[PDB]
DNA sequence: TACAGATTTTATGTTTAGATCTTTTATGCTTGCTTTTCAAA
DNA sequence: TTTGAAAAGCAAGCATAAAAGATCTAAACATAAAATCTGTA
């Protein structure tokens, strides 16, 4: 049995698009091959930008790291937000090698071995570009000797608020007997991701102040200034714009679920923004009406939908209080220019005023409901300039047909779900999990996981589990469980089992414990004991 | 295959492939190897001393590794292979056979099959009993009775 | 290519790694080994320690005394003999294959009595009244590792070397596969048999499952420590194949160790020599003298090193040292230098026994310095107070502070307190320690008179005796200073 | 045959991941006693 | 407005889990000389 194996692969079988049939059954195979090709042409067209934007970063945070580096000690560098995934590369000075050696936590369980993959690394490269030697910095000592050239040597600590700082203390006061000689440079770079108090009360103090002759902060991160960001959400606008509209519950929810990631909340926004666009071009049947070639074949229930709306109803209402198709088509030649309005703002903060410190999304969310100049008033810069850039949020008929909303509460389902609470209401609740349609049984013996989280919830910290198995057991209908047992007389044994007189006794408490090791599976309880098996304790509470 | 003269017990595989072939020689290091050679075809190993095959200083799940390996494929369709594991119990699903312990007539009736070759017993049969009586009980073994023959 | 590190050092034998069962095509292709020439055996370094003598050096009586009881030149061993002989000659005979094990505590002949069995057999199966066989001799103590004697055993079988894996199948092969008729006995002596004694118990379980094979003609003598070795050390498998009968070689009685040591000196005692009176120079056949070593000396020291131990090793070194003992007086008295009646007595024996039973540790503690002493009784008086037989140290220097400074009209502690504290000097400060505190701490722990745990706090380190308490307290009772405190 | 190169075997050193046992310290249950708000008059 | 009374807090003591680490080993990683296998020649 390969289930009872730790890895088997398989070859499946075999005797074209994922997206489906919308309009309840109704929608034609061109429209779903259409919405397909439309769903690419803008993925394609926001992620190449993304690519652009991801490089571009990575360049220039380079670009500032060779500025910062080669502008008797140490030339220290603190990168601050630092996730330590920059590719730091090397100029070749003419007469003198530059090596970059870098050097993980996991790499460095002490200082000799620091020494040893620090030194090989050297030797390697030198040997590389230009007998063996020894591992050790004597090979620091004799490197002009042995290669002609002088050294230059920079040291990148990746992670260094999860190394062992004593580790990391010797090991510079280790490279600071490498000051004596005349033909070494020594840079060091320490990617720190908390700040810098907390590094500098875990190294000595003369540590300190050796570090402290030539040393450079840089804080360079995803979250300084907004400028990438803003740029990927500007790219995103600009793939939907004439097409498509962000709602501001979507916005509010991108900042929000923004505001609680710190270190990767870029690739977090790309992946909200992907989900939204899958989304989109799964559900509506209008996706394929977002370029003017496709609107020939609208037919009855396309009709039927659209005069579901508000803002049709609203627009209606207005014309029999003052006073199809064609009308319907009418709504898709205008502009939308919001995200003209939008970037035109941002232009003028950037290089008119000379403010860099806004952060776009927000600015698209108060210009979507209205509030822009409670937002602009912070700067105490704009107090003549708000009147022209202030414009109203007009208002179209068939808006929300072509929308990125968040209502249904799928954004947060998907994306970050309530998982503990999701376990919690499945367990306790069941009805909204199971059909309500063994025909007897199941209209009034719950099953064993949900009988039993009842009796877990209403219950105390610690739990006797001979009186929760009574709880249990009292819970159930030994006639009906009975007769349910002796619905089927091809099985010998349980026949036999059942007209035995204690076998309600048997059956509750193997259901009962089968329940039991099924929470113990899960982490609800744990057992106060490693001997005995006779307390248990709960370990999840609901709701919290 | 006696597996005490194995170097390392992860071999045996390589051992059951060495016990049948020539050829071609491919290496072994796992039981996929084996099954895939065993695959496109039956055979029986007969591993004595399978005691040997547990691992020293590795936790109960590790050191039982790679003996359910060896037994697992021995429950696997369409593979020809037949599994006989002899092993001494005092030093430690299948089907089990157990070799229980002799008894005094048992061992007198090995001992008077075993010296039917012989024209003349030198032995009495009452000391042949009282010998067997001796050597009896829990951990029975007729290494003894032939060692207290040899002495007497 | 740059390496992570270097092995310039590797010393490689040149052994190879085909085994013995892939060099024929078939069992029935295999030749007689009997009759091949690398086959079952059929010193180049002993001229390398000679030189050219210039001077005659003069060996005195005593001397030949002393190389008479040299271990390296059997009364008492005649029923482990006839036993060990009967089982061999019977395998031999049969072309059976067998184990014989023997025990014993050191000194009581046991590899000597396997040697005189297998010179035996090897003479009769010169007179050929049984088969001729090949002895291979293999000391677990002697082999640098373990599997050495896989290497060794199949190098005296074939004359080939291989590695010891290959040489592990290879006797492997050659004891089940290799029909009776075309190979040649087997005699291997196993001796120091818990050095071959592994974790895994392989090479014990594989040199006593080959005596259970039909074909393999090996015979293997196993001597070992105690008769419960494989009870104690070895699985219920190698338990149950080395068998049940086992023998014993008890310690020596008084009567044979008398009898070992009489046999030894049957020629040279109450003898005549010839001795040069200007030199010393003795010949057996210018003084004749007479030389003898009473009976009751060497029934005495029998009866003590029986009592203790039945080692004739100690029997023999305790008779040389009363002859070196006597040797010693005698050229002291006579003037003799390295170029009627000599006995050698009852005393000279009982200084001989009495050299190795006298306890240098009191003698050792009344001779250290008074910082020394004044550390141990502190020690003691902690042991005393609070009984917990470990003191921390900082206790000891608090001890050793109120020990000064409680007898202070003590004439001896008012002279020597300047110099514990001040070295007996102005200029330097009332120290912390003692004058030599580190010193004595260290010469005590070199010694072994204590224990010291592994901790870098000097206070709560924590000191124990290794010695016994009232041989300590002894050692402070000799003192005339300490006594009076 | 036959020799040069490639691969395997056997042997040893280097570093990491993890198990096992021992010792000292935290924690939880038990029993007794005292404080303090809570449903009822 | 009281009022007694049960929920809750404090403390000592002992059994026991658990952290910290001393000691050790298996396995991954690494090198390397002699034997052995191909592979043409
Ligand atoms: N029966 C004996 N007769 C004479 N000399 C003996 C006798 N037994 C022992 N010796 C002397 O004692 C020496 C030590 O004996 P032997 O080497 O046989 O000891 P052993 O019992 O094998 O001890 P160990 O366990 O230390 O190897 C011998 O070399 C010999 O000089
Ligand atoms: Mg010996």
């Amino acid at each position: 049995a390969d289930a009872q194996r730790s890895h088997y692969t398989v070859y499946p079988s075999l005797p074209h698009i994922p997206f489906v049939k919308l309009l309840s059954g109704k929608e034609s195979e061109v429209n779903v091959e259409k919405r397909w090709e439309l769903y690419h042409q803008l993925h394609s067209h926001f992620h190449d930008q993304v690519d652009h934007i991801i490089d571009n970063i990575e360049a220039d945070l380079k670009a500032e790291i060779s500025d910062l580096l080669y502008s008797r000690c140490f030339n220290t560098i603190f990168l601050l937000g630092s996730d330590s995934t920059t590719k730091i590369e090397l100029k070749d000075e003419s007469s003198r090698y530059n090596v970059l050696i870098e050097l993980t936590p996991k790499e460095s369980p002490n200082v000799r071995m620091m020494l040893r993959r620090s030194m090989y690394k050297l030797y390697s490269a030198a040997d590389a570009e230009e007998n063996d030697v020894s591992y050790d910095l004597s090979l620091v000592e004799n490197f002009k000797r042995l290669f002609g050239k002088d050294l230059a040597m920079v040291f990148n600590f990746k992670d260094v608020d999860s190394i062992n700082f004593n580790t990391l203390d010797n090991f510079i006061i280790l490279l600071k007997s490498a000051f004596k000689y005349d033909h070494v440079k020594i840079s060091l770079i320490f990617n720190i991701n908390t700040n810098l108090s907390n590094i500098e009360k875990n190294l000595r103090q003369s540590t300190i102040r050796l570090l402290k002759r030539n040393y450079h902060k840089l804080d360079v991160s995803s979250n300084k200034g907004f400028k990438y960001g803003n740029q990927i959400f500007q790219s995103f606008l600009d793939t939907v714009d004439g097409k498509l509209n962000l709602s501001d519950r979507f916005v509010e929810f991108i900042l929000s679920k923004m505001a609680n990631n710190t270190n990767h909340n870029l690739q977090l926004l790309t992946k909200m923004l992907d989900y939204s666009l899958m989304s989109y071009f799964f559900q509506n049947a209008f996706s394929v009406f977002i370029d003017p070639v496709n609107v020939d074949f609208l037919n009855d229930d396309y009709l039927k939908i659209l005069s579901r709306c508000p803002t049709f109803m609203f627009f209606v209402e207005g014309l029999i209080k003052q006073h199809l198709e064609e009308f319907f088509v009418e709504f898709l030649v205008r502009e939308n220019p919001i995200n003209g309005h939008a970037k035109f703002v941002a232009r003028f903060l950037e290089e008119e005023l000379n403010i860099t410190n806004f952060n776009l999304i927000e600015l698209y969310h108060n210009l979507l409901i209205g509030k822009l100049d409670s937002y602009l008033d912070r700067w105490s810069a704009c107090k003549e300039y708000k009147d022209r850039l202030h414009f109203e949020p007009i208002d179209t008929i068939f808006q929300e047909l072509f929308t990125l909303d968040n209502r249904s509460g799928l954004l947060t389902q998907s994306i970050f779900p309530s998982y503990k609470s999701n376990i919690e209401d499945n367990l306790l609740s069941w009805e909204q999990v199971l059909p309500s349609l063994s025909g007897d049984l199941d209209k009034i013996m719950a099953p064993v996981l949900g009988q039993l989280f009842k009796l877990y919830r209403e219950a105390n910290m610690t739990i006797n589990i001979y009186d929760f198995y009574i709880a249990f057991r009292e819970t159930l209908p030994k006639e009906e469980i009975l007769n349910f047992i002796r619905k089927d007389p091809s099985n010998t044994k349980l026949l036999e089992l059942a007209e035995t007189p204690d076998a309600f006794d048997k059956v509750a408490l193997i259901l009962f414990m089968q329940a039991i090791f099924a929470f113990e599976n899960m982490g609800l309880i744990k057992f106060q004991s490693t001997k005995s098996y006779d307390l248990v304790e709960k370990c999840v509470w609901r709701g919290i | 295959i006696n597996c005490i003269s194995l170097g390392e017990p992860s071999s045996i595989f390589q051992k059951i492939f060495d016990s049948f072939q020539d050829g071609p020689t491919l290496q072994i290091k796992n039981m996929q190897h084996l099954q895939k050679f065993l695959e496109p075809y039956t055979f029986v190993v007969v591993l004595d001393e399978m005691d040997r095959l547990l691992h020293a200083n590795t936790s109960e799940t590790q050191s039982v590794r790679t003996i359910l390996e060896l037994f697992l494929l021995a429950k696997l369709p369409t593979v020809s292979f037949v599994l006989i594991g002899m092993a001494n119990s005092l030093d430690m699903l299948p089907q089990t056979i157990v070799f229980q312990p002799y008894t005094a007539e048992q061992m007198y009736e090995i001992v008077i099959q075993k010296m039917s070759s012989l024209p003349t017993i030198i032995f009495q049969p009452m000391a042949i009993k009282f010998a067997a009586k001796k050597c009896a009980g829990n951990t029975g073994d007729l290494r003894k009775l032939f060692d207290v023959l040899r002495g007497s | 290519v740059i390496r992570k590190f270097t092995k310039k050092n590797v010393a490689r034998a040149k052994k190879k790694y085909t085994p013995f069962s892939k060099r024929f095509k078939s069992i029935a292709a295999i030749p007689d080994l009997t009759s091949l020439p690398e086959f079952y055996g059929n010193s180049r370094f002993e001229n390398k320690l000679k030189t050219t003598q210039k001077h005659q050096i003069v060996e005195t009586i005593f001397s030949k005394v002393k190389k008479q009881l040299n271990s390296s030149y059997l009364p008492a061993r005649e029923n482990e003999f006839a036993s060990i002989y009967l089982s061999a000659y019977s395998a031999i005979e049969s072309d059976s294959a067998t184990t014989i094990y023997v025990a014993g505590t050191p000194g009581v002949g046991k590899t000597l009595t396997v040697r005189e069995v297998v010179k035996e057999l090897l003479s009769s199966s010169a007179q050929r009244e049984i088969p001729d066989f090949l002895y291979v001799e293999i000391n677990g103590l002697k082999m640098v590792k373990p599997t050495d004697c896989y290497e060794t055993l199949w190098n005296k079988v074939s004359g080939e070397r291989l590695t010891w894996a290959a040489s592990m199948e290879s006797l492997e092969f050659y004891f089940k596969r290799v029909p009776k008729n075309k190979k040649k006995t087997i005699v291997v002596l196993l001796d120091e048999l818990d050095a071959m004694v592994t974790k895994s118990q392989d090479i014990m379980y594989n040199f006593f499952n080959w005596t259970t094979y039909e074909n393999a003609k090996l015979i293997v003598i196993a001597v070992a420590n105690t008769m419960d070795l494989p009870e104690r050390q070895l699985g219920n498998k190698i338990t149950s194949r080395i068998g049940f009968t086992r023998i014993m070689f008890t310690g020596y009685t008084h009567e044979e160790l008398k009898n070992i040591i009489d046999l030894r000196l049957k020629g040279l005692n109450d003898s005549f020599f010839y001795v040069d009176t200007k030199t010393g120079n003795a010949i057996l056949i210018v003084r004749k003298v007479r030389l003898r070593m009473s009976a009751d000396a060497i029934e005495i020291a029998s009866r003590k090193v029986a009592s203790v131990s039945g080692d004739a090793r100690r029997a023999l070194k305790v008779c040389k040292r009363a002859a070196e003992i006597a040797e010693k007086h005698y050229m002291a008295k006579h003037g003799y230098g390295y170029d009627g009646v000599q006995t050698v007595h009852i005393t000279h024996v009982m200084k001989a026994l009495n050299e190795t039973l006298n306890s240098h540790v009191i003698t050792f503690m009344t001779r250290l310095s008074f910082t020394a002493k004044l550390f141990i009784y502190a020690l003691l008086n902690l042991m005393k107070k609070n009984g917990s037989q470990e003191q921390e140290l900082g206790d000891i220097v608090d001890e050793i502070k109120l020990l000064i400074e409680v007898n202070g009209s003590n004439k001896f502690v008012m002279e020597i307190a300047k110099t514990l504290f001040q070295q007996g000097s102005d200029n330097i400060s009332e120290q912390l320690r003692i004058i030599s505190w580190d010193f004595v701490l260290n010469q005590l722990l070199d010694a072994g008179i204590l224990f010291k745990q592994t901790m870098k706090n000097d206070r709560i380190c924590c000191v124990k005796l290794n010695i016994s308490v009232e041989e300590a307290k002894r050692a402070m009772n000799e003192d005339e200073t300490l006594r009076n405190l």
